[PDB]
């Protein structure tokens, strides 16, 4: 199936950020899919999700881990842009301001671990 | 009669380079320092796979071969650390010379037999409460939990055995850990995700560092379908020691077979998995205060991998 990105083009895409954002100029547009490569998280119901400017990355990697129904023992990431981002008080804002897509959303995707065996 | 000896014939594989070589928080010279380079290689707890032990669950598997690699690399990070809150990190190992009864009581913990407390049987049927079949690969948070489980029936080495999800070490909470039960040994492992097919560049550098503390417990993970335990770097090539052998199970403890007398086989960080486990060992309140103290300065040049928050 197609990602975000695949099913509305660039130009739409920068529509929907001008559009949520005039309407919640408080918000932060956010794109969370599972990483292409993982393969033992869930799949979630919804992949976009309208963020509070002020709530921070540790609340963030919290709720979506509840989103994914996972114990606080399971292996979570979710990472922007290639990186991790670690359980901190660094505000949603912040992260929006620096990692942003240029059609103005904030996309990250989430991953567990590989597994290890041999032939 | 004059015999020649070969000396350092076991070195005929390790490079020229006079890069220093980093193992578990030490350093040394491939130039004037290859005896003691091997001897504190050599006397690490080596586990590879191993055969015709007793059937796990007495139905199951009487081979780890293929599918226990993983498993094999949890065993000798978790043994370093025994070995380190009972031996300590300056001890070493010597064939055919007595060793102290408590070596012999950490080896005996990873006998591939039901009753060790971090046997292949162990952390395999441990496993199934976590998700994992028997014969089913792991990850590196996997084994890591695991084996915080069965530590809790290990009063002889009374462990606090913190797993910092999130990429976060919350010192709060490994305070509570270590003076609830005064200070439990503390083994800290640490799973991460550096990358999503490969990891970052930056943070080659922090991974580093993260061998060259002396409460260096090395990394767990591995190349695409091979787990080892990474106990060091040599320039741009981490050292480990590879589980991917197999051997008769001990039936009597004769130990040669859990030593591997050889310079550690390397490996390009460039082909590092992005998904590993790093670990550290703090003896006391001090050393995990010294610990922090470390990490901290980390904020050199290098992005961090985890990051150290109080509450």
């Amino acid at each position: 199936e197609k990602t975000f990105k695949q099913r509305r083009s660039f130009e739409q895409r920068v529509e929907d950020v001008r559009l949520i954002r005039e309407q919640h100029p408080t918000k932060i547009p956010v794109i969370i899919e599972r990483y292409k490569g993982e393969k033992q998280l869930p799949v979630l119901d919804k992949t976009k999700f309208l963020v509070p400017d002020h709530v921070n990355m540790s609340e963030l990697i919290k709720i979506i881990r509840r989103r994914l129904q996972l114990n606080a023992n399971q292996a979570f990431f979710l990472l922007v842009n290639g990186h991790s981002m670690v359980s901190v008080s660094t505000p949603i804002s912040e992260v929006y301001e620096s990692e942003r897509d240029e059609d103005g959303f904030l996309y990250m995707v989430y991953a567990s671990q590989e597994t290890f065996g041999t032939a | 009669l004059t015999y020649d000896t070969l000396r350092f014939a076991e070195f005929e594989d390790f490079p020229e380079t006079s890069e220093p070589v980093w193992i578990l928080g030490r350093k040394y010279s491939i130039f004037t320092e290859k005896d003691e380079i091997l001897s504190d290689v050599a006397s690490r707890l080596w586990f590879t796979y191993r055969k015709n032990f007793p059937a796990i669950g007495g139905t199951g598997p009487t081979s780890d071969t293929g599918w226990g690699s993983m498993l094999r690399c949890g065993q000798m990070i978790f043994a370093q650390a025994l070995v380190c809150r009972h031996l300590g990190r300056d001890w070493r190992w010597t064939q055919r010379k007595r060793q102290p009864d408590s070596y012999f009581s950490v080896l005996n913990a990873f006998i591939d037999r039901k009753d060790s407390y971090y046997s292949i049987h162990q952390i395999a049927q441990m496993g199934v409460g976590e998700g994992k079949s028997i014969g089913q690969w792991y990850g590196p948070n996997t084994v890591a939990q695991v084996l915080k489980k069965l530590a809790v029936f290990d009063t002889w080495s009374s462990l606090a055995v913190h797993i910092a999800m999130d990429n976060t070490v919350v010192m709060e909470e490994i305070r509570r850990l270590c003076r609830t039960s005064p200070w439990r040994p503390l083994v800290l492992l640490i799973p991460l995700r550096l990358g999503l097919t490969d990891i970052n560049e930056a943070y080659v550098e922090t991974l580093k560092h993260c061998f060259m503390m002396p409460q260096s417990l090395g990394v767990i993970g591995g190349k695409p379908n091979s787990a080892h335990y990474f106990i060091g770097y040599v320039g741009e090539e981490l050292i480990y020691l590879d589980p991917h052998t197999t051997q008769p199970a001990v039936e009597p403890i004769p130990d040669e077979s859990f030593h591997c007398q050889h310079p550690p086989c390397r490996m390009s960080i460039a082909e590092l998995d992005p998904s590993i486990a790093v670990g550290f060992f703090c003896k006391t309140e001090d050393d995990f205060n010294d610990w922090c103290q470390q990490v901290k300065k980390l904020s050199l040049l290098a992005l961090p991998m985890f990051e150290l928050v109080e509450q």
